[PDB]
């Protein structure tokens, strides 16, 4: 990889383990649901997204 | 002005030890008084041994070491005797040291005990405290020990030979009203000799708004000084150190302005 | 080789108590009572005077 | 070989000063009294006496190394009260304490000896 | 006046899981006015408490009853009349996490406020209408006085 061994850390890949349903649920951005997207984002931002 | 108003009550006073109590005082002040008892009370002890002849089974440094540890009476002369470093003499003089002479030769059949009684001193006020006597060395027939020593003035910070105390028993809060020490099983611990509890109780109830206020002392003298004089010299020495520090602080403040 | 002049721990004088201790032991006193009669209360001094070996007595057997 | 002389624990030879003053720039009205050739004996009492003074906000001491003979006492006081004044007042109060204790001890010794 | 929360609590239980630490005990308490729930770690040597004791929580963001930010420095030489005079157990800490019952769509309806007082932790569950002054990484005071 090209990386010295003194600056690397242990991390967990969040994509390898979850099943297809869970992966799609927790990694696919949704925009049909207006209420949730309005809760997460600001009014201008959700207007732009939709 | 926030100085304390300490009080003293003396419980026991013999020629060997003094047992007293200090009330209404900081823990730090009492602890520093104990440390001054141990290590900052000047006395007179042998510190310059010159050996002319030594046919004993003990080498010269051993004899010098055992001579240095012999306590010498230092009741009143220690105040009038200056430190050798501060004296104007070249090496040693009567105003800053005491001369001792030992001269023993064994020619009888039985073993001879060179004890502290053989330390002859020119100054009558400074003698070994045992005057059974402290054993310096045993001598077989034909062996002689001839030496001359000089005793300086010093305190315990330099060497343990100048320690006047023989164990300063210091105690405070004999029952854990302050919980400064947490007993895992309080019932197992013996009660302190200054405790004020009945048999059923193991330790006093916790006191959330208490501080160390009463300090029990037991200053046992080796013999160089009377115990009362050890305590008086300790307090005077601590006062003198603080006054010297104040003088230096005043000079520094005036120099910084 | 010889009794120390002072207890190592506290500094109590014990160099003058060896001969008295031996004399007490010769008087059919147990070690504990002999130590108690000599004023050694703290167990440091009792250690000092109980565990001592008088090797100078054997060193004095050789001619000078 | 490298054993220091025993007297260096309490003696100042030519070159050093018993006390020095150093303003602390981290916070206002703070001083770092560096005292040479002393130990916990004069550090603890000074800290405890300073702690009683209600105008002293911080008062601590440290020994940077047990083999080096030097203590550092840090004092920070109220804006309306100099740290040097706090140090001087603490020493004066300690001296008064010790004088009173000495006098009372002498009286108690006299009483016990008399009866 | 900076009073983020105000209520009177009943000590329902003390150390349900056991005496975890000698000087600190965990109180499980339940109010009745707002019907909240307060787990709280309190020092016991300096301030004992018994089962079934009423005490008033006046958790506030400032003791100086003026709204002026204290900034969190110890100032024992202060004369102004702070709120720590009518309460016999005052604590200082940080609100380190705020949980809730949020769904993707619906808003919060039952909030939990977690406050760490230098190690002594507290959880305050209740209706979201009461826990609005609580914010993450906000420094707050906890005030307690027992009621006779
Ligand atoms: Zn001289
Ligand atoms: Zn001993």
């Amino acid at each position: 990889d090209g990386l010295a061994g003194e600056s690397v850390e242990f991390q967990n890949l969040a994509t390898l383990k979850p099943s297809n349903k869970a992966f799609e649920k927790k990694f696919r951005f949704d925009y049909t649901n207006e209420r949730a997207l309005r809760r997460t984002l600001q009014e201008d931002l959700v207007k732009d997204v939709l | 002005p926030y100085a304390n108003q300490p009080t003293v009550r003396i419980t026991e006073l013999t020629d060997e030890n003094v047992k007293f109590i200090i009330e209404n005082t900081d823990l730090a002040v009492a602890n520093s008084i104990r440390r001054v008892f141990i290590a900052e009370v000047p006395i007179i002890a042998i510190d310059w041994v010159q050996i002319d002849a030594n046919s004993s089974v003990l080498h010269d440094e051993f004899i010098a070491h055992r001579l240095g540890l012999i306590p010498l009476t230092s009741d009143d002369i220690v105040d009038k005797l200056q430190y050798s470093r501060d004296c104007t003499c070249e090496e040693f003089c009567p105003e800053c040291s005491v001369e001792f002479t030992l001269d023993v030769r064994c020619n009888e059949d039985q073993t001879r005990h060179v004890t502290s009684r053989d330390l002859i001193s020119n100054s009558p006020r400074v003698i070994p405290v045992t005057s059974d006597d402290i054993l310096i060395v045993k001598l077989r027939k034909g062996q002689e020990l001839r030496l001359r020593a000089y005793a300086k003035k010093g305190f315990g910070k330099e060497h343990a030979k100048w320690n006047p105390t023989a164990g300063v028993a210091f105690e405070y809060d004999p029952d854990n009203a302050l919980r400064h020490t947490v007993y895992p099983k309080p019932e197992e611990w013996p009660k302190s000799e200054y405790s004020e509890l009945d048999e059923d109780e193991s330790q006093a109830p916790y006191d959330p708004n208490g501080k160390p206020e009463r300090f029990y002392y037991n200053v046992e003298s080796c013999g160089s000084l009377r115990p009362e004089t050890i305590v008086l010299s300790a307090l005077s020495g601590l006062k003198k150190k603080l006054s010297d520090l104040q003088t230096q602080l005043s000079h520094e403040i005036q120099s910084d302005v | 080789m010889i009794i120390p002049v002072r207890c190592f721990t506290c500094g109590k004088i014990v160099g003058n108590k060896w001969e008295a201790y031996l004399g007490l032991l010769q008087a059919e006193y147990t070690e504990g009572d002999a130590l108690d009669a000599l004023g050694l209360k703290r167990y440091c001094c009792r250690r000092m005077l109980l565990a001592h070996v008088d090797l100078i007595e054997k060193l004095l057997n050789y001619a000078p | 070989m490298n054993a220091p002389p025993a007297f260096e624990s309490f003696l100042l030879f030519e070159g050093e000063k018993k006390i020095t003053i150093n303003k602390d720039t981290k916070v206002p009205n703070a001083c770092l009294f560096t005292i040479n050739k002393e130990d916990h004996t004069l550090g603890n009492i000074i800290k405890s006496q300073l702690l009683k003074d209600p105008q002293v906000l911080f008062a601590g001491y440290k020994v940077p190394h047990p083999l080096e003979h030097k203590i550092i006492i840090r004092v920070q006081t109220t804006p309306d009260y100099s740290p040097q004044e706090a140090f001087t007042n603490a020493i004066t109060d300690l001296i008064s304490e010790l004088s009173l204790l000495e006098e009372r001890f002498r009286v108690a010794i006299k009483d016990k000896q008399e009866g | 006046a900076g009073i983020l929360f105000e209520d009177i609590f009943d000590v329902k239980d003390i150390d349900p899981e056991g005496k975890k630490f000698d000087r600190v005990s965990r109180l499980h308490c339940e109010s009745e006015s707002f019907k909240m729930d307060l787990i709280l770690d309190v020092n016991i040597q300096i301030y004992p408490v018994d089962l079934g004791d009423k005490f008033r929580l006046v958790i506030a963001s400032t003791l100086y009853e003026d709204g002026t930010l204290d900034d969190g420095e110890y100032n024992p030489t202060d004369d102004r009349p702070s709120r720590a005079d009518q309460f016999e157990y005052v604590m200082y800490g940080k609100v380190y996490r705020i949980e809730g019952d949020e769904t993707s769509t619906e808003a919060a309806t039952r909030l939990s406020a977690y406050v760490s007082y230098g190690g002594l932790l507290m959880r305050l569950q209740g209706d979201a209408n009461n826990l609005h002054g609580f914010e993450v990484d906000s420094r707050v005071y906890l005030l307690m006085k027992k009621l006779a």
